[PDB]
């Protein structure tokens, strides 16, 4: 099973470097090229360049004066430094197993902010329904994670069991932090009954929270 | 006398076959393009930036103006010339001299362009193409009257370094295997009727009318195979289907770069055979003209090389279907106008490294296809 | 750099019918009868996959619903019929020459029957009031299309600062939306006023959706 997996540092700050390795498996790299692709909404999917099995370098050439791939064969694992960073690099930026004339298998993405602020970890609030509501069929809950920078944070509920009626949010930047928010819908029969949980973590912080959502 | 004619023709598909002609008293020399796909003889009466020589009326003490201009368009190209007769010899084949009318172009776009070698034009088609009307006599026509030889034709192009006219009939020594001859459909340009192309063993699925919908002709003036727009990207999606690109990798990563090979490695065995059914006379019955990757996946460089950069040359037409030199190249090729027939023949000239570049077979059944695919 | 310009943006198309998008390039990509562009499909949260290679061929395991046609500069990908499943991004990529580049994408939208939202509020959680701050949450869930209108209320009276809203990607499986809105003010404010409202304005509806709290009740 062919598997690439990026790893970044979320947030580094401008004319700072920026290294990124790839960790490949159900593959050889001394068989197969790896391409870096990034995408932001300023820009889009651009593409960096690729390390072929043979060592060789190609590079998009906007990007070669700043710009060194490389690979270490018995390691499994191909790098990307990039240096001179200006505040537009802030993209996801992925890994891209080479594949006949094209790609085939991308990483998931590891995502990068350019920036000189500091990590601020959010603040995590249940959200129970109106006390008093009636207590209709169904009933949705929600969690609201308020004032957090950089991206990213992941958010499940009850550690990713429940899916099911699950809305998570865009997260919107204002006065330099983040806020999301996500809601579930469960029946009645389910909640309170059942403990329902928020689970928000914050890589560029450290910071791991749950909250436990109850009637009001 | 038919092996006189051999080798009469120079040139290559990319710019031309062309025939040395002396017209006029005394001689004045021209090369003359292979034009299967007009109907006029014309040539340079003025200088002009790529052509070496032209025909001066003036010096001919046999030239006589007819009284009139003309113009032709082409595809691509035109010219506007005044029109005489004059006496011409053509050395390699007839010895004695015919009178013919002549177009001397003083006018011209897009036509004698960068690279040819020729400085006229020998329309070969019928009168019904011949401007400024069907009644201004084809060359071909006043040969076959003033030599008294058989109305017929052959053309074969060894570029797949010159080729053969062979003007009155056919030449043995220049086909091996068997003739197959289809129908003319419509007399004015060479019309033939095509019933199916196959890529790599398998048939395309386009209506036999989209073949013909416009014209198939057959045309030593034009260079590549030209294929409608439906048919071309059929052919190509085809194509892409059953070839075995490499793959991208260390010194191998754009398409662009696929064009040029060194180390005396080729294209070829990636890319699949192209076949064309044709009806044959007896209407029952078809036959198959194949080319190989060798000739539509075409060598560029000039010599002195130790690596060769290659060219597609099939393309899209707005209107017809044109057998051009690209396919050409790999037959023997029978123009029979006293039997309003085509006949194609595999060419021994039609060979790189000993192998074969071509192939022809037959007979197949006509029975799943209309009567007629001409709409 | 070959330039690939996708049209249209977006496209909404109904289940069950056919989606066609272009892609074109500002020079061609065929070398050897063959063009060097690539279609992949990009599903919310995912990264990119490759659907057709060479402009035509189907990649293994994609389902014959879609097919790409083309050569020299212009290229065209159908989905026929569009499912469900097919809400999301289509990109263009084409490596003729370098550096290899991707068209700008066109997002497909499903077409699926107008739905009104179910709306949900929220008022401030205690531990957010301790903070010294109040954000209250309205959810306006499973709808469509994803225009829609929110309006907050405090005390029957409109409020329009301090409000951040955001939707989701159209729906995998139902082809809805859904959208968060949040009004967040002081601690003071909030317990200086008693009713708070939001109203979603939504086509399916002359009449706003409403949904409403008194504080302290």
């Amino acid at each position: 099973q062919v598997q690439l997996k990026e790893s970044g540092p979320v947030l580094v700050a401008p004319s700072q470097s920026l290294f990124i390795s790839c960790t490949v498996s159900g593959f050889s790299l001394t068989r197969y090229g790896v391409h870096w692709v990034r995408q932001s909404p300023g820009k889009g999917l651009e593409w960096l360049g690729v390390i072929w099995a043979g060592g060789t370098t190609n590079y998009n050439s906007a990007f070669m004066s700043r710009l060194t791939i490389s690979k270490d064969n018995s390691k499994s694992q191909v790098f990307l430094k990039m240096n001179s960073l200006q505040t537009d690099d802030t993209a996801i930026y992925y890994c891209v197993k080479a594949y006949r004339n094209a790609m085939d298998y991308w990483g998931q993405g590891t995502s990068v902010t350019v920036s000189s602020a500091k990590t601020t970890a959010p603040s995590v609030y249940p959200l129970a329904p109106v006390c008093g509501d009636t207590s209709g069929s169904s009933v949705t809950l929600g969690c609201l994670v308020k004032g957090y920078f950089p991206e990213p944070v992941t958010l499940t509920w009850n550690s990713g069991s429940l899916s099911s009626g699950v809305h998570t949010f865009p997260a919107v930047l204002q006065s330099d932090l983040y806020t999301l928010s996500s809601s579930v819908t469960v029946t009645s029969s389910t909640w309170p009954s059942q403990s329902i949980t928020c689970n928000v973590a914050h890589p560029a912080s450290s910071t791991k929270v749950d909250k436990k959502i109850e009637p009001r | 006398n038919f092996l006189a004619m051999v080798d009469n023709l120079q040139g290559d598909s990319g710019r031309g076959y062309y025939l040395e002609m002396l017209i006029g008293t005394p001689p004045q020399k021209l090369q003359i393009l292979v034009d299967t796909g007009s109907s006029n003889f014309a040539v340079a009466g003025t200088p002009h930036s790529y052509i070496d020589t032209y025909f001066d009326t003036e010096r001919s003490s046999t030239y006589r103006s007819k009284g009139f201009d003309v113009t032709v368009k082409y595809t691509q190209g035109s010219w506007t010339g005044f029109v005489g007769e004059d006496l011409v010899t053509i050395p390699k084949g007839f010895n004695t001299s015919f009178l013919v009318n002549i177009a001397t172009i003083f006018e011209s776009e897009n036509f004698f362009l960068p690279g040819i070698k020729w400085n006229g034009i020998l329309g070969l088609a019928y009168a019904t193409l011949a401007k400024p009307s069907s009644s201004l006599e084809t060359f071909f026509d006043s040969l076959v009257t003033q030599a008294n030889i058989p109305n017929v034709f052959s053309m074969q192009m060894c570029g797949a370094n010159g080729g053969s006219l062979v003007l009155g009939g056919i030449e043995p020594s220049l086909y091996k295997g068997d003739i197959w001859y289809t129908p003319i459909k419509e007399e004015w340009y060479y019309q033939i009727e095509i019933l199916k192309l196959e890529i790599g063993g398998q048939s395309l699925n386009l209506d036999c009318r989209e073949y013909n919908a416009d014209k198939a002709i057959v045309d030593s003036g034009t260079t590549l195979l030209r294929l409608p727009q439906k048919v071309f990207d059929a052919v190509v999606e085809a194509v892409a289907r059953a070839s075995l690109i490499p793959e991208f990798s260390d010194g191998f990563w754009t398409g662009s770069q696929l064009a040029c090979w060194t180390n005396s490695e080729t294209p070829w065995s990636y890319f699949p055979k192209i076949s064309i059914y044709l009806r044959d006379e007896n209407s029952s019955r078809s036959f198959r003209i194949t080319i190989l990757p060798q000739l539509y996946i075409q060598p560029m460089m000039g010599a002195g090389l130790n690596y060769e950069c290659y060219r597609f040359g099939i393309s899209p037409s707005t209107n017809a279907l044109v057998i051009g030199a690209t396919v050409m190249e790999g037959f023997y090729v029978i123009f029979d106008r006293a039997q309003k027939r085509v006949g194609f023949a595999a060419s021994p000239c039609a060979e790189i490294a000993g192998a074969a570049v071509s192939e022809i077979s037959g007979p197949f059944s006509t029975e799943d296809v209309a009567s007629n695919c001409v709409p | 750099n070959i330039v690939l310009s996708q049209s249209p943006g977006s496209l909404a198309v109904s289940l069950g019918q056919r989606a066609t998008i272009s892609c074109r390039a500002s020079k061609s990509v065929d070398t050897y009868g063959h063009s060097f562009i690539h279609w992949y499909q990009q599903k919310p949260g995912q990264p990119p996959n490759l659907l057709i290679h060479l402009a035509s061929n189907l990649e293994s395991g994609v389902p014959a619903r879609f097919s790409g046609r083309g050569s020299g500069t212009d290229f065209t990908l159908t989905i026929d019929p569009v499912e469900a499943d097919d809400a999301a991004t289509y990109y263009c990529q084409q490596n003729n020459e370098d550096p290899w580049t991707f068209g700008g994408g066109t997002k497909l939208e499903i077409k699926r029957a107008d739905a009104a939202p179910t709306v949900s509020i929220f008022p401030p959680s205690s531990e957010q009031l301790t903070s010294g701050g109040a954000s209250v949450v309205c959810f306006l869930n499973n709808f469509y299309p994803k225009d829609i209108n929110v309006k907050w209320k405090i005390d029957g009276s409109e409020r329009q600062n301090g409000v951040l809203n955001s939707w989701t990607d159209q729906d995998s499986k139902d082809s809805t939306y859904s959208m968060s809105s949040t009004l967040t003010l002081t601690k003071d404010e909030y317990e200086r006023h008693n009713s708070y409202t939001c109203e979603a304005t939504h086509k399916t509806s002359t009449s706003p959706i409403v949904k409403s709290f008194n504080r302290n009740e």
